[PDB]
């Protein structure tokens, strides 16, 4: 993970994550859905924000170009990072 | 039920939108008087009675800045787009937004219940005394207390705005991610909070003088403090119109150029330093009732430092047409023909803005014809852009392309030649607030009275543009509304999306 | 950027997308503008015509063609009668006015 | 929020212009000639005098050059 | 003096303050006439030349900040520039350097206006010394 | 026991006894320092209330007394207004 | 029951269709659905028209109000 | 166990507070509106 | 065989805008706005001389009666030189 | 019902910590409240009968519809509908409102100091104008001023503090000497030499000092329906925080209203 | 007969006068209404005054109104400078003005010493 | 006697002082020929006229104008007694605002002769269009012979 300090204890991390997604080891984003819409900002420019739609059971998608890549996973739980995980700390 | 009792941010903007409609529709009506009234020298349809012609041009010039442009862009696109844009799941005060919105039928009725009292406010819209306090009976009182219900109501909305932008943002998104629409929805709301409650001051001063017996604006007051506290409000007001209508046309103009906007930044501080100078300039209202010479001098050198702000934010506009790959639609050529007929009502201003100038053009037709430049083609072609653009998404009905093109072609005709030979008689002097003028002015008058009925024709036109939509399935987008179906969920963002910076 | 413009053009199929920059052609546009200024001509006319109360005796032709007469003469009654306007009618500066013209 | 671009600074210094102009005109308000609230300031002829004429001078001295040269346009129309 | 049918700029002058208030808001259009037409030109050669049909896919274009300091330092030079004239034209609305000749009361009431006056008139002896010396080659003989 | 506000209070800490007494101590050395003697002179003065009596007629001025419309919406008198002191005669 | 604090907080779990609505406005996939509402083109046109002819007709009658009370 | 008839926000009172005050109020409102507007319009002033 | 972002942009300067020619655009406005302004003030300067020459012609004329004014007292003084020498 | 409280965690609740509300009906019978007591307001003015008693029916209707919205604020508040960013969101408002009531009294005093400074030849230019006996500053305003100031400390007390015994008798106090302020503003109102029709003088006094004790009585009626909250639970939240923050808001109002008023004798 | 050898001081002063005064009378008349191609028409108003420098001119009307009564209280009803003032108010202010200041002193309304 | 006053023309002949002195004295008792200063006063309404000539302008045209002398400073003193009004002559670039307890000041100078037209500029009730503004300028020789001999009592 990315450092917890100056971070809302209930931002539900992965987006904190340490990982840049790669075809092959791709970012996996819970959801409490069938599909969820995410945020991906251009890696050249932090200024420009593209929104996408990820679904479930869908091969790795990319949204900006040299960006990440996404796969959704179905959870019933997300977990809240801020005192879900660095309260237990391991 | 559903309309009455919403705690729904898209359902209260959907009904600031309709009643905007109404209120458009009332002071189109109003105007159709005043331009037939004014179509040829002599007496007209009004008869002779110039005391229900200051109350046709009182009402309509309320109506039409109060009860029109702000419910809706302020009302009716910020409350609809705000949450979802920032990704906020609702306001922060569901039913404030609802006593926000139900303050302003009251005020309408009352408005338009003075009319039909006694011999009706003929004062103009900003009701000078000792004329104000001259009208006998219950007319004035009427309409003082409409100017205050919503100048209420805007000011529970300019709250509830600013407690949803600064508290509900998506988790990772801060102050440089929001669109540009949410940065002026911001800055208007600030506009309001700082600005409108010198009115209301103002007002309750007018109240006591009027039925009292207080010494505000009377024999041993000063009227000139009621002209200092009214444009202390109201050139604030003129701006508080203005910047929804720019961030429409930045999500425009974006749109279809496949572009992002020219320097974010720098559009940003043109707006903030246009919402700063907008409280130090009010008494250019004033050059002609008597001020020292210095306060003038100051109001002159100071009102034109507007222009450079406004001329940043025009040509990043033109730099954000440049180099991309423009397809023009409806709402592209009513973002067009903001930009090129807001210039034209810009570039008066700084001949006003000119203390020696404005003493030969002031209450002229030249005024009128500046300030009808920059709110029917600075305000009516931001929302009428509006419409068609995202009309799909919040009414669930597209709209015919030729009938809508055919509607923009009869306004823009209808409008230029209304307003355009109105500064060839404040050149040449004739006056406001007149219904009968010197028989050399017939022929202009007679243009603007044809111009005004294409307008009418135009606005007849509008209401034939609907038909049944297409809905397909959204997988990106830029901003966070266009991923979403059309229409969409009364829980619109299900799930709170977040945005996630790129790792290295 | 792209598919968000592809997502609005199949929502809305009216919109001609055919290379041009007027896509609704000039022959949709031309005779309905035509027929809205048509209908807002007969509403001025209607105005012109039916719904006025009083019309001055100062446009009557026998007022116009006395007027027409004098000029742009204004009288005074300390002075002898000037010329109105001497720039825009070129007026020279040693003429003030008719009487005082005699011309020769 | 963000870096300021080299814009706003540009922007910065007629704004600074304008509220140091505008502070400076609210402050000397209350030391003007006609805001007293007395008629026996009037009758000492020689202060009410110059603190009258001190009130024309100040930001018209400036400009009394240019007055006496009619300097009142940008070109020069005879 | 008074105004005439189809007319498009103001009406005549009898004052110089008048006419220089005309001459200032020519010098003002000047100015706008140059900006008015840049704009239009630009906008209409921009649409013109970046139509979808001209183009394949846009450039990636979000900053510049040479054309972006050019566009805000030129603009405060032109309201410097006009702001100097506009303000000498204020401060000579006041033309109390010389003997004032006559004083008028406008009062404004509903609905006419009411004019007063109430000066001295006084006579004095037309360059009188050759009076003097008149009379002085009267009395001598 | 499944509320909202128990279902997110351990994502929101508090931010951290005798402290809280040192503060309370330390406001209420500012408060002894202005509040009895407030309380014992607005005591005092609702004693010596409306005993004390004015004489002192005031001539009818044109800024005294406005009258733009007859009278007041409750009455002929101003509100809260025992005892009118303007000259009603003038003599 | 009916009344409890919990009604007043989390509403009432109604479910479906509310009463003479052919669509769930509240949780289906659209807030509005107006290719649903029974012979929905009669009703827009005629609400569009009594919008218009009121938005119209209103300073008539303000200004037929006004000069018939001079004329008396 | 956490109320008492004392208490203001007791659930036992939000019939009368929240029902009962929706339609009496709501009909008083319409007879205040009415006789506001026959009033202002077809009254006259004495002062 | 995942999903890719397809390119979406041209770097600026080697897309539609190296045939466009920004500069000379610039300059062909600026030499047309400034013709026309200097058009109007033209028209300004040329109504300015008729002014000018209106005013000094009606000096010309006012110079001239106020010299037939001090003839006539002149005159008047050379009759009041004879009645008191007579 | 049973699985409404259900519905609402699986879909809002456990989703994100933002409250959503059901419908409403107080926000149009507050509007349609308005809208009577301004037609009884514009008749009660001009002298009608049966307008006074009109404009009282519309008040006590705005009145009792925010109650009933005020009542379900708070039992919203005693379900724990509200977590922590909905109460620094209840602060942020709070702080909005109260910049917006500021700049109305920068509006009031602006006329104060307009019309104090350069009095006008129809007051044979005398400030203040003769006949005119201004209200001194070494008398009671003297002793409300330090009665408001000892309120602002024990407010200040209540907000630090952890003892409930402490919180409800500083909460008490201050309460109790708002309640002082007003009792001795009537006495003042009462003993005046000048009437509100009596100059601008007499004008700006009462108007503004008349719109600060309004706001000194709705100021302590909230610190009151604060403490019967804190009363019953030992626990407030963003009522007590937002009804010291207004309290606060008042104390620094009457600085600028005496500054100017009682001692400039504007 | 005493000549200008023996004459003292005022018998020819009166001497100049009376032959100053036998000529001027057939010059210019005994009255001076002869001297009509000879006289220049002059109008006199009220000077500015540099106590009073703002646009607004109440003030100055006000104190030139009050100085006129000062004047006659102090200095007589016949001094050349309380003819300057009256003069210089009734050039300023307006006649409705002036009526009511002096209803305003006729009533006792006046808040000046004098 | 008579030759004393002979004596005294000798005087007049011989002695410079003397001559300058008596110069002095007629130039004296010349000034006392001169006519006393006179009080000029009017006060008069100016009214719209309702039925125009050939030759008069519509709305525009008064039965009272406001005669002015040409080059000489005027001062205006522009006030009101009910309302606002504006006192605006579009040709002489003067429009300043009537307000009832001010006393706006105005210098004009106007260059030429002519008759200049206005209206009031501020909205003040039903006949704001009847209230028009008519300024005759003439000659000062003319003003201060002719037209001010018409208000001496
Ligand atoms: C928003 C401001 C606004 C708009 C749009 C207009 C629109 C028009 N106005 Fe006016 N006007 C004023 C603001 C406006 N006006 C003000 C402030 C005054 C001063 C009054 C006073 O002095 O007291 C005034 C007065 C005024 C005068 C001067 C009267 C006088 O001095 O005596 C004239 C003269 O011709 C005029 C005519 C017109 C005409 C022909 C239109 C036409 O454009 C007709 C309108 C047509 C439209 C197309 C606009 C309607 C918009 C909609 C219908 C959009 C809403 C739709 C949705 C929300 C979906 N109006
Ligand atoms: C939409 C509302 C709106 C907006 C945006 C504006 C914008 C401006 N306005 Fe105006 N105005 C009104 C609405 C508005 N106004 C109304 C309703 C009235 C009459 C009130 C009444 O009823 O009495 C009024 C009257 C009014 C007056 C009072 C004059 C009088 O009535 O006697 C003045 C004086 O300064 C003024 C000036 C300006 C200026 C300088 C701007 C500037 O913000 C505009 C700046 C924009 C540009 C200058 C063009 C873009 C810039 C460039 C392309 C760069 C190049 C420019 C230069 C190099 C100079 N307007
Ligand atoms: C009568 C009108 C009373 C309105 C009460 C009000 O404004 O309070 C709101 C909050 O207001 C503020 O934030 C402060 C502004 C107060 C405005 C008071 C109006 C005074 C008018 C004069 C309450 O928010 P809500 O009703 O949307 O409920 C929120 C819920 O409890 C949790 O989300
Ligand atoms: C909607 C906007 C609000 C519009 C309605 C405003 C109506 C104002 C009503 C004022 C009635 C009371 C006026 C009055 O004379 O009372 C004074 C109290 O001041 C006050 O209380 C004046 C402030 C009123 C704020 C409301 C003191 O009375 P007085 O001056 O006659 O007493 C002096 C004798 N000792
Ligand atoms: C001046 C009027 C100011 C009214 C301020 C109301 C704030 C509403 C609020 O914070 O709601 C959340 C708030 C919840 O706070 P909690 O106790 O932390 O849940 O709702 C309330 O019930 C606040 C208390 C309302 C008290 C009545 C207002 C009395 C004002 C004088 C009449
Ligand atoms: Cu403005
Ligand atoms: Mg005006």
């Amino acid at each position: 993970y990315r450092p917890l300090g100056d971070k809302e204890l209930w931002h539900e991390a992965w987006m904190y994550e340490d990982k840049f997604g790669t075809e092959e080891d791709p970012i996996i984003v819970p959801s409490l859905e069938a599909e969820r819409i995410i945020g991906v900002t251009d890696p050249e420019d932090e200024t420009l924000v593209v929104w996408g739609i990820l679904k479930d059971g869908e091969p790795p998608r990319q949204f900006v170009e040299n960006g990440e890549f996404y796969v959704l996973k179905h959870v019933e739980y997300i977990k809240k990072v801020g005192d879900v995980l660095e309260a237990i700390e391991g | 039920m559903r309309w009455l009792y919403s705690t729904s941010h898209k359902d209260i903007g959907l009904l600031y939108l309709v009643f905007a409609f109404f209120g458009g529709l009332l002071g189109t009506s109003l105007s159709m008087l005043i331009r037939y009234e004014l179509a040829l020298p002599g007496r007209g349809l009004l008869d002779g009675n110039g005391q229900l012609y200051n109350v046709i041009i009182t009402g309509h010039g309320i109506i039409m800045l109060l009860f029109m442009v702000m419910p809706a862009l302020f009302g009716g696109f910020g409350n609809w787009l705000l949450p979802i844009m920032i990704g906020a799941p609702d306001m922060a005060f569901p039913r404030l937004n609802n006593i926000s919105f139900w303050l302003n039928p009251p005020a309408l009725a009352l408005l338009l219940l003075s009319t039909l009292v006694e011999q009706g406010p003929g004062t103009g819209w900003t009701a000078y005394p000792p004329l104000s306090v001259q009208h006998s009976g219950t007319s004035v009182d009427l309409a003082i207390l409409s100017l205050h219900l919503n100048g209420l109501s805007s000011i529970l909305g300019a709250v509830n705005m600013l407690v949803t932008v600064a508290g509900l943002r998506a988790p990772g998104m801060k102050l440089l991610h929001m669109p540009l629409f949410v940065w002026a929805i911001a800055l208007t709301a600030v506009l309001v909070i700082l600005a409108v409650p010198v009115l209301a001051a103002a007002l309750v001063m007018l109240l006591t003088d009027r039925n009292i017996n207080t010494a505000y604006f009377c024999e041993s007051g000063d009227l000139i403090l009621y002209q200092h506290l009214f444009w202390f409000f109201g050139h604030p007001e003129v701006y508080i119109l203005i910047l929804p209508a720019f961030g429409i046309v930045s999500q425009v103009v974006s749109f279809f150029s496949q572009k992002p906007v020219f320097g974010l930044t720098g559009m940003i501080c043109a707006m903030g330093a246009i919402s700063l100078l907008g409280f130090i300039v009010w008494a250019h209202h004033m050059f002609t009732v008597g001020l020292d010479l210095d306060t003038v001098a100051y109001f002159t050198s100071a009102t034109m430092i507007i222009a450079v702000p406004t001329g940043m934010k025009i040509f990043s506009w033109m730099a954000t047409i440049y180099s991309g790959r423009v397809w023009f639609t409806t709402p592209m050529w009513f973002a067009v023909g903001f930009i090129c007929l807001f210039t034209l009502g810009g570039v008066t201003g700084v001949v006003l803005a000119n203390a020696g100038v404005d003493m030969l053009v002031h209450d002229t037709y030249y005024v009128v014809a500046h300030f009808h430049y920059v709110l029917s083609m600075g305000a009516v072609f931001g929302i009428f852009a509006g419409v068609y653009f995202w009309g799909n998404l919040i009414t669930g009905l597209g709209y015919h392309e030729g009938r809508a093109m055919v509607h923009f072609w009869l306004l823009f005709i209808g409008v230029n030649l209304t307003f355009f030979p109105q500064h060839f008689l404040g050149l040449a002097g004739m006056p406001r607030r007149m219904f009968d003028y010197a028989d050399c002015f017939a022929g202009w008058n007679a243009v603007s009275s044809f111009g005004a009925s294409i307008s009418f024709i135009s606005v007849i036109v509008f209401a034939t543009t609907f038909q049944e939509a297409v809905r397909t399935v959204p997988r990106t987008a830029t901003t966070l509304e266009w991923v979403l179906l059309a229409t969409p969920a009364h829980h619109a963002l299900s799930q709170v999306p977040v945005l996630r910076t790129a790792s290295s | 950027a792209r598919a968000q413009i592809e997502r609005w053009a199949a929502e809305h199929p009216t919109a001609p997308r055919v290379g041009r920059i007027f896509e609704v052609p000039l022959g949709y546009v031309v005779p309905r503008v035509a027929a809205g200024i048509a209908a807002a001509g007969c509403l001025w006319y209607m105005n012109n015509t039916f719904l006025q109360t009083y019309r001055p005796e100062s446009l009557s032709k026998e007022f116009l063609e006395e007027q027409a007469k004098i000029g742009e003469v204004a009288q005074r009654m300390n002075a002898p009668p000037v010329y109105l306007n001497p720039f825009t009618n070129r007026i020279p500066g040693s003429i003030l006015g008719p009487e005082d013209a005699k011309p020769e | 929020p963000f870096k300021l671009p080299l814009d706003a600074y540009i922007l910065m210094l007629p704004i600074t212009y304008a509220s140091a102009a505008f502070v400076a005109m609210c402050c000397r308000v209350p030391t003007a000639d006609p805001e007293t609230s007395s008629i026996a300031y009037y009758e000492d002829e020689q202060k009410s005098a110059a603190a009258a004429q001190r009130y024309d001078n100040s930001f018209k001295q400036f400009f009394d050059a240019r007055i006496r040269n009619h300097k009142v346009g940008v070109f020069q129309n005879w | 003096d008074s105004p005439q049918p189809w007319q498009l700029l103001f009406q005549d002058t009898a004052t110089s303050t008048a006419q220089a208030m005309i001459d200032l808001h020519h010098d003002i259009f000047f100015f706008l006439i140059t900006v008015v037409t840049l704009v239009f030109y630009m906008m209409f050669q921009i649409i013109t030349k970046f139509h979808y049909s001209k183009v394949l896919k846009p450039e990636k274009l979000t900053h510049h900040t040479t054309m972006e300091v050019i566009w805000t330092i030129i603009p405060t030079l032109i309201v410097v520039m006009i702001a100097i004239p506009s303000l000498t034209l204020i401060y000579s609305l006041d033309q109390h350097t010389e003997r004032p000749g006559l004083t008028v009361k406008i009062i404004g009431r509903q609905w006419y206006w009411s004019y007063e006056m109430h000066d001295h008139l006084q006579h004095k002896l037309l360059d009188p010394d050759r009076l003097v010396g008149i009379a002085e080659k009267a009395l001598v003989k | 026991g499944e509320t909202i506000d128990k279902y997110w209070a351990p994502y929101f800490p508090k931010p951290a006894a005798d402290e809280a007494k040192k503060s309370v101590n330390k406001e209420m050395v500012g408060f002894m320092l202005l509040g009895p003697v407030g309380v014992a002179f607005m005591l005092y003065d609702f004693a010596v209330g409306l005993e004390e009596e004015h004489h002192v007629t005031i001539p009818p001025y044109p800024w005294m007394r406005i009258r733009r419309l007859p009278g007041m919406p409750w009455g002929q008198d101003g509100l809260f207004e025992g005892h009118p002191r303007v000259a009603t005669t003038w003599p | 029951e009916k009344y409890s604090h919990e009604e007043v907080v989390y509403g009432d779990g109604h479910h479906g269709l509310r009463k003479g609505y052919t669509y769930d406005f509240e949780h289906g996939p659209h807030y509005l659905q107006p290719e649903k509402i029974p012979n929905f083109w009669s009703k827009f046109y005629a609400g569009t028209g009594a919008l218009y002819a009121v938005g119209l007709g209103v300073p008539l009658f303000a200004v037929w109000w006004q000069q018939s009370k001079l004329k008396a | 166990d956490s109320y008492k008839a004392t208490d203001f926000t007791n659930p036992k009172y939000n019939y009368f507070f929240r029902e009962l005050t929706a339609r009496v109020q709501g009909v008083l409102l319409t007879g205040g509106s009415l006789y506001g507007t026959w009033l202002v319009v077809f009254g006259e002033a004495q002062r | 065989k995942a999903v890719y972002a397809p390119s979406e942009y041209f770097k600026y300067g080697e897309g539609a805008s190296k045939h466009f020619g920004f500069a000379k655009h610039v300059a062909i406005a600026m030499t047309v706005g400034l013709g026309l302004s200097f058009a109007w003030k033209t028209w300004h300067w040329n109504e300015k001389r008729y002014i000018a020459q209106y005013y000094a012609d009606m000096a010309r004329r006012e110079a001239r009666e106020d010299a037939a004014r001090k003839s006539a007292l002149a005159d008047k003084y050379k009759q009041l030189e004879e009645e008191l020498l007579s | 019902h049973q699985t409404a409280k259900e519905f609402y965690m699986e879909h809002i609740g456990k989703r994100h910590p933002f409250h959503v509300l059901p419908p409403s009906p107080w926000p149009m019978l507050a509007g349609w409240g308005t809208y009577v007591s301004c037609l009884g307001m514009a008749a009660w003015f001009h002298n009608m009968p049966t307008g006074g008693a009109l404009m009282a029916f519309g008040m006590a209707n705005i009145a009792w519809t925010a109650i009933t919205w005020w009542r379900d604020c708070a039992i919203e508040g005693d379900m724990g509908m509200h977590t922590e960013v909905v109460r620094k969101n209840f602060i942020s408002g709070m702080w909005a409102f109260i910049v917006s009531e500021a700049l109305l009294f920068v509006g009031l005093l602006w006329a104060c100091l307009h019309l104090g400074m350069s009095p006008s030849v129809a007051l044979q230019m005398q400030w203040p104008p003769v006949g005119i006996e201004p209200i001194g500053w070494d008398k009671r305003a003297l002793v409300m001023s330090a009665v408001l100031a000892a309120s602002y400390y024990s407010a200040n007390v209540a907000m630090v503090a952890k003892d409930p015994k402490v919180v409800m008798g500083a909460l008490a106090t201050t309460i109790g000497l708002g309640a002082m302020f007003l009792a001795d503003q009537y006495l003042e109102y009462n003993e005046t030499p000048f009437t509100i029709t009596d100059s601008p003088y007499g004008t700006t006094f009462f108007v503004t000092t008349g719109f600060h004790g309004m706001h000194v009585l709705l100021g302590s009626l909230y610190l009151t329906a604060a403490l019967m909250m804190y009363k019953r639970t030992h626990n407030a939240g963003a009522a007590l925080k937002s009804s010291i923050l207004y309290w606060h808001f008042v104390d620094i109002v009457w600085i600028a209203v005496y500054g100017i008023i009682y001692v400039g004798q504007y | 007969k005493p000549t200008l050898e023996s004459l003292s001081a005022d018998e020819l002063e009166e001497l100049k006068n009376e032959v100053v005064s036998e000529v001027v009378d057939k010059i210019a008349g005994e009255d001076g209404t002869k001297l009509a191609d000879f006289l220049e028409p002059e109008l006199i108003t009220a000077p500015y005054d540099p106590r009073f420098p703002n646009r607004n001119q109440a003030r100055h009307c006000f104190v030139r109104f009050n100085e006129y009564y000062k004047c006659l209280y102090e200095r007589g009803e016949e001094h050349p400078r309380c003819q300057f003032y009256q003069k210089a108010y009734q050039s300023l202010c307006p006649s409705e003005w002036v009526e009511s200041w002096q209803e305003l002193r006729e009533k006792g309304l006046w808040t000046g010493k004098y | 006697m008579s030759e004393s006053k002979d004596q005294l023309k000798e005087k007049l002949k011989a002695d410079p002082s003397f001559r300058a002195e008596l110069k002095d004295r007629i130039k004296n008792a010349l000034l006392s020929k001169v006519p006393a200063s006179v009080p000029i006063s009017y006060n008069f309404d100016s009214y719209m006229l309702t039925e125009v000539q050939p030759g008069q302008l519509r709305v525009l045209e008064v039965d009272e104008r406001l005669v002015l002398p040409t080059n000489t400073l005027i001062r205006l003193l522009v006030t009101a007694s009910d309302v606002l009004h504006s006192w605006a002559v579009p040709a002489l670039g003067v429009k300043m605002d009537a307000v009832p307890g001010r006393l706006n000041q105005v210098w004009m100078s106007i260059n030429r002769e002519g008759v200049f037209y206005g209206q009031c500029s501020e909205l003040c009730g039903a006949n704001h269009s009847f209230m028009p503004i008519v300024v005759e300028a003439i000659s000062p020789r003319q003003f201060l012979t002719e037209y001010v001999k018409k208000w001496i009592s």
